[PDB]
RNA sequence: ACAGGUUUGG
């Protein structure tokens, strides 16, 4: 049982525990139009810091803050997933759905793109069944609903105390997500570069787990 | 809690109030760390820092709600309305 | 130290304002 | 390393400047028995009518020519803090990538 | 069991201040990463208040020097003949070749506006393209 | 079974109007409902990647309905792309009584 | 004032 703790806390030690500043860069989210938002009535009152300009009426969302909240979010959600926690990926959007469920379903994860019920993360013990477990962590793909207000599950989160991580646009809400990452959510190539680049995160960190643990088995 | 029985309000209050809790930073576990004064939808609370011998000199909820969080010390005024709940 | 920064000029694609039928006549 | 700035100096989007009336080459990626999404490539997706003319020759995958007419369609109304986005873009259909 | 308070502070701190009481037994998974590694912001609530008065926002505009000249090009021959591909991250427009003749003929002593224009204008055919002047 | 309710009705004849009132033994199968799998395993871990949407198997059927209508889409452009016709009507099913 | 009772189907 001593040994076990050492599983747990190797990884805090180091910031880049999983290597995954090679997985993108400025340039790799530039050419996903990540940069892009949405026109500058639509904008956020919270999204001023987020922004870099804007270019004829449409909002530009600069990239390296971008980048350097990206790279705190994949690390936390590479760590939680390595230290064996329930990831759900949540969006409300009728373009995507069957690329984050197709992401959710080769990543291990849950996922949820329906609609979303009312008593789902606070009358779970009653929604889902007698004893059930919480995710450890939500990845918004899509932070609004198709009625372009915020989702339930962003407060419902909040309400239960789970760890939440957020693609927010130009028009999103980041008061709540513990993790935003100002960047496009409304272009396919940006939609997918988010979804591969969460695949590969929870991919790596189930793999390292299990060759921890054998480690774990060789060590004694 | 609101329920048609009394009991059965009494259980869902119980039930409820434990699904919401603040913690009060309490200094020396026995007064608070500066004097407040807040001003709710109509209440007016003022609350000052009190040393160890001023015990509890609160409106009569107020000083069941610090024996309940711990504040063994304080004094408290209340003006304008005096609604429970606010 | 950057160069590509923008400046803050005016905007070159302001599109002239429409004028009416008696815009400029008597 | 290059910063974002500089690589959005040297952007087509910004080398275009206003988007109205530009002529914008984009693949279809949707298709519907007589709306056609087309992906001019900017940020949305524009909706266009299948044509009378050359009307089979337009399939999913199918790279054509568009006069780019408005980026994303927002408007305001009586009594609204925000705009009302149609997360569409307007644009017309003349053309298939002649070459 | 918990704090459902969204409005009082950050999961967090309300996660921090449970187990510091001695109310919440088990410490959850993700407090040691947030711990370790945590965001740049704290996620407290914020009521989005809306901005009356003289008050503005706090952005700006993003406006360089080619677009002075992007918008006499755009204004004397409108869009370009080839038509813009926004699909090649290193695409070059007909615009983008006029203000890259226009910034060296400005470095080569010139200072004219009309010979700065004109004089671009007619270099463009050394390469072979085509300018539609719309009258 | 025709043996089973036979011997029942003669066993236990009971004289009521309802039919599903009278005395029946039948395999558990058919008198108990079709009661649910367990969802998640001894660590909490749920089986199913939609668990969390409420109705696991519902969106479950939606989602390989949608995948396999995106795979004849594709297969279909494909098939288009080479100049191939192989496919028939297999909707109408009237002759047959299909519902 | 450490306040409490009292307007009303509420
Ligand atoms: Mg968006
Ligand atoms: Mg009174
Ligand atoms: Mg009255
Ligand atoms: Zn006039």
């Amino acid at each position: 049982n001593d040994l076990r703790d050492r599983i747990l806390s190797e990884p805090l030690k180091h910031a880049d525990f999983f290597n995954l500043k090679e997985l993108f860069s400025v340039r790799s989210l530039f050419d996903a139009r990540v940069h892009l938002g949405h026109k500058a009535g639509c904008r956020h009152r919270f999204m001023e810091p987020y922004l870099f300009g804007s270019r004829l009426g449409q909002d530009i969302i600069d990239l390296e803050q971008t980048a350097a909240h990206l790279q705190l979010a994949l690390n936390f959600t590479a760590h939680v997933a390595y230290r064996e926690g329930i990831i759900l990926f949540v969006s409300r959007h009728r373009q995507f759905a069957h690329l984050i469920e197709t992401t959710a379903r080769d990543c291990g994860e849950y996922a949820h793109t329906r609609y979303f019920k009312g008593g789902l993360l606070t009358n779970a013990p009653l929604l889902l069944g007698p004893g059930v477990r919480l995710p450890d962590l939500i990845i918004f793909l899509h932070t609004l609903n198709n009625v372009f207000e915020p989702h339930v599950a962003v407060r419902d989160a909040a309400k239960m105390n789970i760890p939440t991580v957020g693609i927010v646009d130009t028009n999103c809400n980041p008061a709540l997500i513990t993790y935003p990452v100002p960047g496009n959510d409304d272009s396919p190539p940006a939609v997918r570069l988010f979804c591969r680049l969460f695949q590969v995160a929870i991919s790596r960190a189930k793999e390292k787990r299990r060759q921890v643990e054998a480690l774990y088995r060789l060590q004694g | 809690g609101k329920a048609t029985e009394r009991a059965d309000a009494f259980r869902k209050a119980k039930n409820r109030a434990v699904h919401y809790l603040h913690y009060i930073e309490r200094y020396e576990d026995h007064t608070i760390y500066h004097d407040i004064s807040l001003k709710f939808k109509r209440t007016h609370i003022k609350m000052k820092k009190q040393p160890r011998g001023y015990g509890l000199h609160c409106h009569r909820a107020i000083m069941t709600i610090c024996r309940l969080i711990g504040i063994k010390d304080l004094y408290a005024k209340v003006s304008g309305s005096v609604n429970m709940l606010n | 130290s950057n160069e590509d920064l923008p400046v803050p000029m005016e905007n070159p694609y302001k599109e002239p304002l429409k004028k009416c039928i008696l815009c400029e006549k008597h | 390393v290059e910063s974002f700035a500089s690589m959005l100096r040297h952007s087509p989007l910004t080398q275009m400047g206003p988007a109205k009336n530009k002529l914008v080459i984009g693949q279809i990626f949707h298709i519907v028995e007589d709306d056609l999404y087309i992906d001019f490539g900017g940020k949305f997706h524009c909706v266009c009518k299948r044509p009378e003319v050359d009307g089979e020759k337009y399939q999913k995958g199918t790279r054509v020519r568009l006069r780019l007419l408005d980026l994303e369609l927002t408007s305001r109304f009586l009594g609204a803090t925000t705009d009302t986005t149609i997360l569409e873009a307007d644009a017309v259909l003349l053309g298939l990538q002649e070459s | 069991a918990g704090s459902r308070l969204e409005t009082v502070g950050s999961i967090f701190s309300r996660t921090r201040d449970l187990i510091r009481a001695g109310v919440l037994k088990e410490k959850p998974l993700w407090l040691d990463i947030y711990n370790a590694f945590p965001p740049l912001r704290e996620p407290v609530f914020r009521r989005p208040r809306l901005r009356y008065g003289k008050a503005k926002a706090a952005v700006q505009d993003i406006f360089y020097h080619e677009d002075r000249i992007r918008a006499k090009f755009y204004s004397a021959y409108g869009s370009g003949p080839k038509a813009f591909d926004l699909f090649n991250p290193n695409f070059k427009s007909t615009c983008q070749r006029f203000v890259e003749k226009y910034i060296e003929l400005q470095r080569l002593g010139e200072t004219d506006e009309e010979k700065l224009f004109v004089e671009a204008g007619k270099a463009l055919l050394a390469e072979g393209v085509t300018l539609r002047r719309v009258g | 079974q025709e043996d089973i309710d036979r011997a029942i009705a003669y066993l236990f004849p009971s004289g009521l109007f309802e039919k599903r009132a009278r005395p029946i033994m039948k395999h558990p199968e058919e008198i108990f409902p079709k009661q649910r799998a367990i969802q998640w395993g001894e660590d909490g871990r749920p089986f199913h990647f939609l668990f969390y949407t409420g109705k696991q198997s519902y969106y479950s059927l939606m989602h390989d309905t949608y995948g396999k209508l995106l795979d004849v889409e594709k297969h279909h452009n494909q098939l288009r792309a080479k100049d191939l016709l192989a496919e028939k009507t297999k909707i109408l099913k009237d002759p047959i009584g299909s519902r």
